[PDB]
C-alpha cells in the first residue's frame, strides 16, 4: 500500500491568506493525486484530481501542483467557508489511499464568550438527577476554562464539556458545559456557578441561579 | 445484376465506414479494455484501377465518441476520447 | 440529476451483519464503477474496494475481502455493500461514490458521493432520549437539554425548522452510563419569551423516538 | 459528440460494406487487369467486445457484378462476375 | 440495338495509303475491344489484330504492324485503320468486330461486324456505270445491266427494297476491258406488266453514282 | 501461329442428313475453337465458343465437341438455308487464326431452268456496243450449257457467264449470259437465240428474238 502523509496535520490562517498544505507519497505516484475538502456531517467533495485539473464548479482560488513523491494543495486567499478537513488520495495502485486529513481553522479577531446557566428542569429533577448547563455562546479562540462550583465548593470530575465545528460565517465557537449531580443532593445546595475564563474576557466571568429562584 | 458505372462509382477510392480497433489506433492503451473495442470512422477505402496510384486522405478531421474505458481492478467508466476522420481521399502517386 | 442515495445502517450486534444499499438516479448506473468508502467516527477516510457495474466485477482492498460482499441489481441500478462479523471497530460512516466522466485520460477520483450511513456495532439496546427544558430568563438564550439515549444520532430542529438562526446544537458526549447526552441551544428576542411559542423537536430514528418539547420561561 | 450507445450498436459484428479486391478472391485470375480492380461487397464487420470470440458470417449469398476483364495482347470486354456477400453475422468462439 | 458500320474503302493505287473507320453504336464503345478483320476475295479470314477501346493499347497479327495502324476517337465511338503502302495483294473487305459480353470467364470470339468495305488496290482508274433495261416479254423476266464499271462494288435493290422475292442480282465479271459488267434481274407476274412499276436503284459508291431505272415494255 | 485445318474443304449433302466438319489444330489449343457461319456478302456469324457453347440466338440443330488439336461442328439435320462456308478460329495464343474454311452446298432434287433472252436496249445502240442477255433462272444442278447463234453463227468466244450462289430457300441456282457485239454487227442480223442445255430438260430449249420485232 502506498503511504500518503499530509503537512501540516491542522493549521489556523486568516481569511484571505494563502494556505499551503502538503502530501508526501511513499513512493512515486506520477500525478496521480486527487484532494477533496469535507465539512463537517459531509462526505468529502473533489477540488482537484490528476494533480492539477480543477472540478468544475470549484472556486479557482483552489490550485494543487507537484509530482513524483510531493504535491501541494493551495488556497490562495483563504476564505471563511474553507473551513475543513483535505484529503488527498493516490491512485497510482491499488488499494486507492488516503493521507490522513490537514484539519484548517479560520483565524478571527478574538472573541469573548456570551455566558448564560441553565438550571435542572423539574420532571427530570423528578427522575433522580440533576443536570446543570453552562453555555458559551459564539466566540474565538477556541481554548476556554468553564469552572463549576456548587455552592462555593468548586466542583472537579463531575462535568462533560461539548463544542461547537467552527462557524462557517463568522468564524466562531460555542461551547457548553455539564455538571451532573443526584435530584437528592443537588435539592441540597443553593448557589450554584459556572466561571467562563476566556482571552476576550479581562476578568473571569461568572454565571450562578438562586436552588428554587 | 450491378452496372458497370455502379460497381466502379461505388468502390472508387473514397471516405468510407469503416470499423477500427480502438487498441490499434492508441497503441498505448495497453492495460485498458474498451466497450466497444472498435469505432465506425469514415476513411479513404477503394481502389484507383492503377498500380501505380494509391488512394490516401488529403482532408482530415475529429469525431469525439463515448467510449467506456476499463482497467480491472482499478476502475470503469465512460467519457470522451476523439479519433481520426478522413473527409477527402484522391488517388496519388505511390 | 445525479445522486446517490444509501441506507441500511443502523445498530448491530457484534459477530451480527448488515446490508448497505446504494441507489443510483440521474445517470446510467451500469455506466461508472462504484466505490465504496468508510470513515470511523473523528478519523479518516479508507477504501473499502469498488465494483465494476457493466460486468459485475468487485475488487476489494485486502482487509475487506474476507468480511464484505459488493453486488449490484442493475434492473434497481442499486449497488450494495454486505457485511458480516462485525466487530466495533467497524463502527463507521459508510459511503458509496461513483467513478466520473473522464476527458481522452482515466482518473480514479470520487466525484458523487452518497450521503453515507452509519454503521453502529455494539450489543448494547437501543434507548429513546428524555427531553428536558433549559428555560430562558437584549437577548436570552434557552433550549433543550436531550438526555441519555442509544445509539447516535439524534436530530433536534425548533418550532419545525422555522426557528434557524441563533440555533447551536451540540456535539453528543458518551457519559459514564455509557449512553449519549447533548444541549440544543437557541437565542431569541427577550421581548419573545411571552410572545412567541419555542418547541424543539427531538428526534431518534433509532428508537423511533420524536419528542415535541415546548420551552418557555418558568 | 456519438453516444456511447450508437457508438456501441454502429462497431457490433454486423455485415457492413467493404471494398474488396477482385484478384483476393480469384487468386487464380493472375493474368487480368480488371476495372474495377475491387468491388463494394457485405462482409461480417465490426466487434464482440470479447478476446475469445470473433464476428464470423452464418448466413452467406451470391452477388452478380458488371466486371471489365482485361488480359494484355488477347481481349477486353466487361462481363458478369459473381461475388459472395455475407448476410449474416455472429460472434462465436474462435 | 448494337451495330457498327464501316465507311472508307475504296478504289487505291498501289503504295498509297487509306484510312477506314468502325462506327460504333447502341453500347458503350470503350467497353469492349475492336478487332479488325479482312477477307482478299473469294478466300478465308485473317486477323488483324485488335485494340483496347478502354486503354487504347494496339496488337497487330505481325504481318501488320509495319503499315497498318489501329487508332480511336471515343469522343464519337469510332475506331480507325490506317493502311499505308498498300499492294495489291491487300485487296480485300475488311471487318472490325466487337469482342463479347462474357459470363464469369472469357473467350475471344467475335459477335457483332461491321457490314465491311472492299478496299481494291489498283492503278486502274475509279469509272461510273451505265444502267439500261432488260426490258420483259406467267411469269414475265426483267432487269437492269450495270455496266463498265470500276472497281467493285455495285449495289443493286427493286422499287427501294420494296421487291425481294425473284430477284437475282448477279456476280459481277471483269470484262477484257478490264471493266466489270453485271445484270440484275427479278421475275413478277406477267398481268402485273401493265399496271406495277419496276424501278432498279444502282448505286456505284466508288464513283458516287447512283441511278433509278424504270424497267418497262418496250 | 497455330494453323488450323478443316475437312472437308466442301462437300454436298441433303436436307435432313446430318453433317459433320473437322477442325484439326496444329497444337493442342484445349477447349479454345469458336465456330462460324458465313453466308454469300455477309459478315462471318459466331454459331459456337469454346468448343460447345451455343451462342444465344443459333438453332440447336448445330453443335460443336472435340478437344487437344480436334475438333467437330455437327449440323444434326441439314436446313436449306444452311448454305454457308464455316470457319474454326482458336484463341490459345495470339495472332487469333482461322480454319480455311468449309463450303456446304444443299444436294436437290432435279430443276430444269425457266429461259428469258433479252436484246440490247435502244439506249444501249446509242454508243456503238450491243449486250445481248440470256437468263436461265432458279435450277439444280449447277451444270448447265449455253449455246449463242446469231443468224445461225454459233459464237464462240464473245460472252461471259455468271452464276448465282445457291438460293437458300429453294437451294437451286441461277445463271447469266451475255453476248457482246459491235452496234454495226447487231444490226447487221436478224435471229438472235440462246440454246439451253440441262439436265432437267429432256432436250436443249431455245429463246430468241428477231432484231425489231
Amino acid at each position: 500500500d502506498i503511504q500518503l502523509t499530509q503537512s501540516p496535520s491542522s493549521l489556523s490562517a486568516s481569511v484571505g491568506d494563502r494556505v499551503t498544505i502538503t502530501c508526501s507519497a511513499s513512493q512515486d505516484i506520477s500525478n496521480y493525486l486527487n484532494w477533496y475538502q469535507q465539512k463537517p456531517g459531509k462526505a468529502p467533495k473533489v477540488l482537484i484530481y490528476f494533480t492539477s485539473s480543477l472540478h468544475s464548479g470549484v472556486p479557482s482560488r483552489f490550485s494543487g501542483s507537484g509530482s513524483g513523491t510531493d504535491f501541494t494543495l493551495t488556497i490562495s486567499s483563504l476564505q471563511p467557508e474553507d473551513f475543513a478537513t483535505y484529503y488527498c488520495q493516490q491512485y497510482s495502485t491499488v488499494p486507492w489511499t488516503f493521507g490522513q486529513g490537514t484539519k484548517v481553522e479560520i483565524k478571527r479577531t478574538v472573541a469573548a464568550p456570551s455566558v448564560f446557566i441553565f438550571p435542572p428542569s423539574d420532571e427530570q429533577l423528578k427522575s433522580g438527577t440533576a443536570s446543570v448547563v453552562c453555555l458559551l455562546n459564539n466566540f474565538y479562540p477556541r481554548e476556554a476554562k468553564v469552572q463549576w462550583k456548587v455552592d462555593n465548593a468548586l466542583q472537579s470530575g463531575n462535568s462533560q464539556e461539548s463544542v461547537t465545528e467552527q462557524d462557517s460565517k463568522d468564524s466562531t465557537y460555542s461551547l457548553s458545559s455539564t455538571l451532573t449531580l443526584s435530584k437528592a443532593d443537588y435539592e441540597k445546595h443553593k448557589v450554584y456557578a459556572c466561571e467562563v475564563t476566556h482571552q476576550g474576557l479581562s476578568s473571569p466571568v461568572t454565571k450562578s441561579f438562586n436552588r428554587g429562584e | 445484376v450491378v452496372k458497370f458505372m455502379d460497381v466502379y462509382q461505388r468502390s472508387y477510392c473514397h471516405p468510407i465506414e469503416t470499423l477500427v480497433d480502438i487498441f490499434q489506433e492508441y497503441p498505448d492503451e495497453i492495460e485498458y479494455i474498451f466497450k466497444p473495442s472498435c469505432v465506425p470512422l469514415m476513411r479513404c477505402g477503394g481502389c484507383c484501377n492503377d498500380e501505380g496510384l494509391e488512394c490516401v486522405p488529403t482532408e482530415e478531421s475529429n469525431i469525439t465518441m463515448q467510449i467506456m474505458r476499463i482497467k480491472p481492478h482499478q476502475g470503469q467508466h465512460i467519457g470522451e476520447m476523439s479519433f481520426l476522420q478522413h473527409n477527402k481521399c484522391e488517388c496519388r502517386p505511390k | 440529476e445525479v445522486q446517490l442515495v444509501e441506507s441500511g445502517g443502523g445498530l448491530v450486534q457484534p459477530g451480527g451483519s448488515l446490508r448497505l444499499s446504494c441507489a443510483a438516479s440521474g445517470y446510467d448506473f451500469t455506466h461508472y464503477g462504484m466505490n465504496w468508502v468508510r470513515q470511523a467516527p473523528g478519523k479518516g477516510l479508507e477504501w473499502v474496494g469498488w465494483i465494476n457495474t457493466y460486468t459485475g466485477e468487485p475488487t476489494y482492498a485486502a482487509d475487506f475481502k474476507r468480511r464484505f460482499t459488493f453486488s449490484l441489481d442493475t434492473s434497481k441500478s442499486t449497488a450494495y455493500l454486505q457485511m458480516n462479523s462485525l466487530r466495533a471497530e467497524d463502527t463507521a460512516v459508510y459511503y458509496c461514490a461513483k467513478y466520473p466522466y473522464y476527458y481522452g485520460t482515466s482518473h480514479w477520483y470520487f466525484d458523487v458521493w452518497g450521503q453515507g450511513t452509519l454503521v453502529t456495532v455494539s450489543s448494547a439496546s437501543t434507548k429513546g432520549p428524555s427531553v428536558f427544558p433549559l428555560a430562558p430568563s437584549g437577548t436570552a438564550a434557552l433550549g433543550c437539554l436531550v438526555k441519555d439515549y442509544f445509539p447516535e444520532p439524534v436530530t433536534v430542529s425548533w418550532n419545525s425548522g422555522a426557528l434557524t438562526s441563533g440555533v447551536h446544537t451540540f456535539p453528543a458526549v458518551l457519559q459514564s452510563s455509557g449512553l449519549y447526552s447533548l444541549s440544543s441551544v437557541v437565542t431569541v428576542p427577550s421581548s419573545s419569551l411571552g410572545t412567541q411559542t419555542y418547541i424543539c423537536n427531538v428526534n431518534h430514528k433509532p428508537s423511533n423516538t420524536k419528542v415535541d418539547k415546548k420551552v418557555e420561561p418558568k
